[PDB]
RNA sequence: GAAACUGCGAAUGGCUCAUUAAAUCAGUUAUCGUUUAUUUGAUAGUUCCUUUACUACAUGGUAUAACUGUGGUAAUUCUAGA
RNA sequence: AUUCAUAAUAACUUUUCGAAUCGCAUGGCCUUGUGCUGGCGAUGGUUCAUUCAAAUUUCUGCCCUAUCAACUUUCGAUGGUAGGAUAGUGGCCUACCAUGGUUUCAACGGGUAACGGGGAAUAAGGGUUCGAUUCCGGAGAGGGAGCCUGAGAAACGGCUACCA
């Protein structure tokens, strides 16, 4: 790793969306990669992030090598960043817990399972259980 | 078809929303509100396709849920409510006021006005009629009616209505000398005069509108939209002026502007 | 068959297994909406009077009042109707049903008791089974507890006690249409707005008339 | 917050091109013939009483679901009964 | 360019409403009632108008086939009155009255393994051919028929009955 040059094109500040945004030009000239968490840290130290409420996602690698291009945002207010930004990139960043759920097909199966069943449902279940007994 | 086409097709959407063949499936389906969507210009399209503030609809929806806007006196929480011509957009946490009006290309230009001048707009009267209750009202070009006018007001003229309770103020008639902006078609965007109107009744007269460089063009009556007196625009005017650049002059402007 | 006997003094209902030929007989030739004593059906029933309430046929199809001709029939039924459960708006469907008359073609008939005889029914008439709740509206409670128009029902509420597992607490209905200064203030705003808009348009018309008189002057 | 009652929706869309020879379809039209959930620019001093012994207006009334408990049949987004 | 708008007039109305609707809350003055006053936003409320839907028409325009030259009206075919009747125009339907419509500019009838356009390709050009299927739009859920809520539903993963 000779050096990183992580430059801002189009430095625009939005109080509405509560950030400073730009285009992240990572000259990572021969290093190995782009390494997005180290890049979180650098953009934090250059403007201010305290990395958690940065948002950089799209450092795609140029041909001939050594350059990556993407976008960067630096929100304020870590809880604002939480509210605004999406659980999936949040758990990518690791500051979240991504949940365990069955598949869309499993959930639509459950919907069909449900779709026979009017009313509270215990009233359905209890009487059919008495019946299944006898 | 038992109903409304509840969506919109990409390569059906407005070519003047400045959008791509790429980028997904669909367009916003503007739900209910005043302007006509082909003549409207809604918020995500300004925010994201003319002025570029945010990426996802999720971004723009929580933006509008905190309501960073006023537009002619009220927010709106439809992502693509139909706002439009001569509306007065204001964006508060950023403190930008833009006025809406066509480009020399027919595109609603990015034309900043001041928070003074964020209190009045043109209303191009569609009919000043004798309502019920003896309420004489008059309907205009932004989806409205209003009572107790200056009853000298009459059809095809334009007036200076304020924002939110309205309350008609001074107006601009339609005769030889009214300073013109044009609002539909090829002469769309243009600016000129009323050197004559050919009243072709039954609907849809015509008007010769002459731009400031003495080039003339016949426009539709309801394409015509006077905006003051000659040398007296009631509002501020765009970059381009709707003076109808040829691509020749555009290319000359490119090879002149770019450099030093 | 299977008789489902309902005693509304207790809100009680019970199953019984009617096994005697000559006693299931005497029910023959009767209708829905019809009352008979279960007298020769049982010395225990001797005196008890039931108005026939309904029944589901040997295949489950029900009976229904004015559905005579003692065998099945297919009929188009609707909302606010028995033995057909509509499922969408304007739903109006044909389905089957059994006849309104007595026959051996139910597994199950239900009767509701009318008058009580000399003996007692071990499981059914004995119990005392509740309305698990009481009402909710201010008026309903005023009437449910015998109060005046101004008796301030708020404390009269018989409130559901609940232990969490041990932690005990109380809750209760949301008495709707109970008078509040909020209701007052909003009706007051209504009256305000009424007269105020009247007077605003009155003055605007006055201005317009003044302008007209001016124009006439000119 | 299981769930109901109801608001609403389910009238989406997606694939075919049977018929069909001015029908569907396209437009430049144009309704001073015409319905319009939905959204909002507007958008609501009159209510009842032959005008003194007047009507809950602190707002008046029951009727039931989901709910408890009693059902079926070889069998069902079936269905009796308090 | 309306007998348009416009509304009143005097009557009539199984009388329609005009909210027996919601939450945060809690200010003010004393005549100390719990007085009256009182904000923000939740849902309904009549009409227009708009937006989102909706209908027909002026007007136009589709291969070949004449081995289809005569078409059209029995029972609406053309039209009028009057009625009924639609979201309204109207034989949409009904009684009474009249004989009607087009066209050698190709009607009517038949076929179409017939949705067309924008497109595919050639390619000076000129011109031609195919276009079910993702843009414009449409008709459709076996074949009929009949059937509610809605503003729009003959819907069909919403319905009655028959046929297979």
């Amino acid at each position: 790793s000779d050096a990183v040059t992580i430059r801002t094109r189009k430095v625009i500040s939005n109080p509405l969306l509560a950030r400073k945004q730009f285009v992240v030009d990572v000259l990572h000239p021969n290093r190995a990669n782009v390494s997005k968490d180290e890049l979180r840290e650098k953009l934090a130290e250059v403007y201010k992030a305290e990395k958690d409420a940065v948002s950089v996602f799209g450092f795609r690698t140029q041909f001939g090598g050594g350059k990556s291009v993407g976008f960067g945002l630096v929100y304020n207010s870590v809880a604002e960043a939480k509210k605004f930004e999406p659980t999936y990139r949040l758990v990518r960043y690791g500051l979240a817990e991504k949940v365990e759920k069955a598949s869309r097909q499993q959930r639509k199966q459950k919907k069909n399972r449900d779709k026979k069943i009017f009313g509270t449902g215990k009233r359905l279940a209890k009487k059919v259980a008495r019946r299944n007994a006898d | 078809a038992r109903g409304p086409k509840k969506h919109l097709k990409r390569l059906a959407a407005p070519h003047h929303w400045l959008l791509d063949k790429l980028s997904g499936c669909y367009a916003p389906r503007p739900s209910a509100g005043p302007h006509k969507l082909r003549e409207s210009l809604p918020l995500i399209v300004f925010l994201r396709n003319r002025l570029k503030y945010a990426l996802n609809g999720r971004e723009v929806k929580a933006i509008l849920m905190q309501r960073h806007v006023k537009v002619d006196g009220k927010v709106r929480t439809d992502t693509t409510y139909p706002a439009g011509f001569m509306d007065v957009i204001t964006l508060d946490a950023t403190n930008e006021n833009f006025r809406l009006v066509y480009d020399v290309k027919g595109r609603f230009a990015v034309h900043r006005i001041t928070d003074e001048e964020a209190s009045y707009k043109l209303g191009k009267v569609k009919k000043v009629q004798l309502g019920k209750k003896g309420v004489p009202y008059v309907v205009t070009h932004d989806g409205r009616t209003i009572r107790y006018p200056d009853p000298n007001i009459k059809v095809n003229d334009t007036v200076k209505i304020d924002l939110a309770s309205g309350k008609i103020t001074d107006f601009i008639k339609f005769d030889a000398g009214k300073l013109v902006y044009v609002t539909g078609g090829r002469n769309l965007g243009r600016i000129g005069t009323i050197v004559h109107k050919e009243r072709h009744d039954g609907g849809f007269d015509l008007v010769h509108i002459k731009d400031s460089l003495d080039n003339t063009f016949v426009t539709r009556l309801n394409n015509v939209f006077v905006i003051g007196e000659q040398g007296k625009p009631y509002i501020s005017l765009p970059k381009g002026k709707g003076i109808k650049l040829s691509i020749a002059e555009e290319r000359d402007r490119r090879r002149a502007q770019q450099g030093l | 068959m299977k008789l489902n006997i309902s005693y509304p003094v207790n809100g009680s209902q019970k199953t019984f297994e009617i096994d005697d030929e000559h006693r299931i007989r005497v029910f023959f030739d009767k209708r829905i909406g019809q009352e008979v004593d279960g007298e020769a059906v049982g010395d225990e029933f001797k005196g008890y009077v039931f108005k026939i309430s309904g029944g589901n046929d040997k295949q489950g199809f029900p009976m229904k009042q004015g559905v005579l001709l003692p065998t099945r029939i297919k009929l188009l039924l609707t909302k606010n109707v028995s033995c057909y459960r509509p499922r969408r708006d304007g739903e109006r469907k044909r389905k089957s049903v059994r006849g309104a008359i007595v026959g051996p073609d139910l597994a199950v008939l239900a009767l509701v008791i009318v008058k009580k005889g000399e003996q007692e029914l071990e499981g059914l008439t004995d119990t005392t089974v509740p309305k698990r709740l009481g009402p909710k509206r201010a008026n309903n409670i005023r009437k449910f507890f015998g109060l005046s128009k101004e008796d301030d029902v708020r404390d009269f509420v018989i409130r559901r006690e609940v232990t969490k597992g041990e932690k005990t607490y109380t809750k209760a209905p949301k008495i709707q249409r109970l008078v509040t200064p909020q209701r007052l203030q909003r009706k007051r705003h209504q009256r305000a707005l009424k007269v105020r808009n009247a007077q605003a348009q009155r003055e605007a018309a006055a201005e317009y008339a003044q302008l007209l008189a001016k124009r006439l002057s000119e």
